[PDB]
């Protein structure tokens, strides 16, 4: 009626520090050591919505075929093209044989 | 069957007080009766749960959701279990419960998650989820494969 | 003296009703026009409506009746000889008319 | 229906805060395909009516702002809890009570004490330590988002055409959601 | 409170407003409450009730 | 004014005409 | 008339997003598939009873066989809200195991 | 949700945790008095079938 | 006719009645998403 | 810390409560407590126990 | 034209509905699907067929 129901239960809105009262947050800071009382509010957590993940068709995992296969018979030669699309970051240690 | 009972002769509540000052805990109770002091909190799970049943040698589990608003919906997770294994929980006595071993219903003590072959999701009845092609097969979530030639 | 051991069993039977929830804020009809069929917040705004009933199962196919109570009015003119004009509001599962 | 439409009426989200999105007021509408022009005139004068009304509540009670529902109101816009100071009378004086018991007096049960005269009084700060913003409450959202009588619809140029109907449309993505 | 926006169709179709008494010309209301015990027009005519 | 979805013709949108937005199709007339 | 399957427990309705002005209330009943006819079709060829039919005489009778009803707004606030009833979120309506 | 398991000689229940978000706030506002307001999203109490 | 206005036996035409944008985005997509048989025009002898 | 932290009149640190009234069932059974938490005191729901 | 025509998610040109309450009889069948449109798509009933 006054609060949202995420923010009067705190799922998203102010962490403990800005929802409490000053003097609730000046004495859990005072007593922390001997009377905890940490676990007694709900802190919210929120993932970001904006500018971090695409809304786009975009594979996670690619699975490229050798464009040129060599075998020897000490040795054997596969020639990938790792390519890298528009707009995309690949992180080698992602890539493995 | 087993002739195993138990009787309960008494109960006490034993109740720890910090012996905090006294005008020091009359100024903690009058801070947290306030309505924006409230000790807000949360259960771990943060979960439903649904108990959907598998015949015996069935293999493919049917669900569905008729319609919700599906906001702050965090994700899903599942874990077979057995019946002989499960008590009818909400009832206060399951007379048709023979068994006394561990319930992973109640403890954790999974061990049927090897036995998931694939999960399909789809919203509203039409749009496969994750979608958007992410996955290396995008409509389902394979989770083990018998036969693999790719 | 040789009385068995006995369970009670209770149940009601309630035939030819329906079963009657009304919506306004003491459940009491302080007329026809409720107090929260006026309100400002269900008659200016839209709401979705998620309503769970819970039955005894039976082993044949049975129907949920629901009433949804609404203002079934009709206002009749006769303005000429041979003309009759009705206009129908109801309110809120409307037919429905625009302009 | 340009002249005179339907208004749209906003859906509220108790989770968020925030008006969902706005649909025209279809299950209130009042059926005139049976009447005549001395009565079909009459609904479409009370049609107009309405509306009329609607213009005058939002411009008496919505709050004047660029976007329609916006995604963050500002602390400033929100009706916030702001309660009288809570004044503590505090039971026991500290020090008086450590020379009563150092000099070999037991204290039990509880001016309050028969040895002290000394009373102190704490005066508190009830609210909270800084205003909420993000997301209004019931009875703002019935303030604000009266029904949107919207004249003359998808006539202006697109961009201009109200998005923030929609459901599905977030204002700092000018893109419509889907389902990932 | 009472919604401003609904109160010109709730006082069209007698949802809300005025008893048969009071919107009703005063000639009708005359002959109604003249000729009640042989001729009624009382169930004609819808009177809101509102809480 | 959804001139970016017609194709182009050209420089120029490929628009449709006015007047064949609606429908008139009935049996005899 | 929402359709209850044979042995289902619980039954789930939705009203998707409407102005609810001028609204009264809620009055239900179970029925049977077997006693009400597909009404709104002109001829039900697949009704083979002719007995009382409850959905229009009024003769109800299943009204026993209610658990509970659970009537949320907007798909968080539940209705009446407000810790009005000794079980806060629904309208239990009778109890099999009464502890309390 | 459809899921595909290994078939087993028994009867066996599926567990599926549609993960919500559990939460109570405590309100104490005067002496002996205990006030909750319980909340979880999506699946809410009496929306949760 | 305020009915044969209603369902368009008699008035405007789609490119009259509806709204401009709409009539904008059926002339624009007519050549792969055609809007055209979705509105009914009157013909008035 | 010297002052604000601990009192020092008489007072219990664990206390015991009987249990007010015990509903036996064939099944389970029911005990009922009086939580008395007195004056100028505090108690964190994880110091109790049955 | 490039831009603002065709989607760049995910999308199956055609769907398949099975029947949610299908009703065989010796005269007639009967079969009730759910014609679920998804959000952001729009169904010309022209290209539905059973």
């Amino acid at each position: 009626s006054m609060m949202p129901q995420w923010s009067y239960m705190h799922i998203s809105g102010q962490d403990a520090s800005e929802y409490l009262s000053p003097g609730l947050v000046q004495f859990a800071r005072a007593t922390e050591t001997y009377f905890s009382l940490n676990n007694k509010f709900r802190n919210p957590t929120v993932a970001p919505t904006h500018d971090v993940t695409t809304d786009r068709s975009q594979r996670l995992t690619l699975r490229f075929i050798p464009v040129d296969r060599e075998d020897t018979a000490y040795s054997y030669k596969a020639r990938f093209t790792l390519a890298v699309g528009d707009n995309r970051v690949l992180d080698m240690a992602s890539t493995y044989f | 069957v087993d002739g195993a009972s138990i009787k309960f002769d008494s109960i006490c509540l034993y109740a720890t007080f910090f012996p905090m000052a006294h005008n020091t805990a009359s100024t903690l109770e009058a801070m947290l009766r306030n309505d924006t002091n409230d000790q807000s909190f949360n259960d771990y799970l943060s979960a439903a749960n649904m108990l959907y049943p598998i015949p015996a040698n069935a293999t493919n589990v049917p669900i569905s959701i008729p319609s919700r608003n599906w906001a702050a919906f965090r994700g899903w997770a599942f874990t077979r279990l057995k019946t002989k294994e499960t008590p009818s929980l909400g009832s206060g006595y399951d007379p048709y419960y023979t068994y006394s071993g561990s319930i992973p219903y109640l403890d954790g003590t999974f061990y049927l998650n090897h036995t998931f072959k694939k999960v399909a999701i789809t919203f509203d009845s039409s749009v496969s989820w994750p979608g958007n092609d992410r996955l290396l097969t995008p409509n389902e979530f394979e989770i083990k494969r018998s036969v693999d030639g790719e | 003296k040789t009385a068995v051991d006995s369970i009670t069993q209770k149940k009601f039977l309630c035939d030819r009703t329906l079963w009657r929830i009304p919506f306004s804020s003491n459940f009491m009809s302080m007329g026809a026009l409720t107090d929260l069929g006026q309100n400002l917040l269900y008659a200016n705004s839209a709401h979705a409506l998620d309503m769970t009933f819970e039955v005894d199962p039976m082993d044949e196919p049975t129907l949920l009746y629901v009433l949804f109570e609404v203002f079934d009015v009709v206002r009749v003119h006769r303005p000429h000889r041979g003309v009759i004009e009705t206009v129908y509001l109801r309110t809120p599962f409307s037919a429905g008319n625009a302009t | 229906s340009k002249e005179i439409p339907t208004p749209y009426m906003w859906s509220y989200q108790p989770q968020m805060g925030l008006a969902a999105g706005a649909a025209q007021d279809y299950s209130t509408r009042i059926n005139y395909m049976s009447a005549g022009p001395h009565m079909i005139s009459r609904v479409n004068g009370i049609r107009a009516h309405r509306n009329r009304i609607l213009l005058e509540q939002a411009a008496i009670t919505t709050t004047p702002r660029n976007n329609l529902n916006p995604r963050s109101w500002p602390a400033a816009l929100v009706y916030q809890e702001s309660p009288a100071p809570t004044t503590v009378v505090l039971p026991r004086d500290a020090q008086a009570e450590v020379q009563m018991t150092n000099s070999g007096a037991q204290l039990a049960g509880g001016g309050r004490p028969s040895f002290t005269p000394r009373q102190a009084i704490l005066t508190l700060q009830t609210s909270s330590s800084e205003p909420r913003s993000g997301g209004i409450g019931t009875l703002q959202f019935i303030e604000e988002f009266v029904p949107s009588v919207y004249f003359n619809p998808f006539s202006g140029p697109p961009g201009h055409y109200p998005d923030q109907f929609i459901p599905n449309f977030d204002a700092v993505k000018d893109s419509a959601d889907g389902y990932d | 409170m009472a919604t401003p926006s609904m109160m010109p169709q709730w006082s069209y179709m007698h949802i809300s407003g005025q008893d048969a008494s009071e919107y009703l010309s005063p000639g009708l209301v005359q002959f109604a409450r003249a000729t009640e015990t042989y001729f009624s027009l009382n169930n004609k005519f819808r009177n809101p009730t509102v809480a | 004014n959804f001139a970016s979805l017609a194709p182009r013709h050209g420089s120029r949108p490929f628009m449709g005409n006015w007047q064949d937005i609606g429908t008139s199709n009935m049996s005899g007339g």
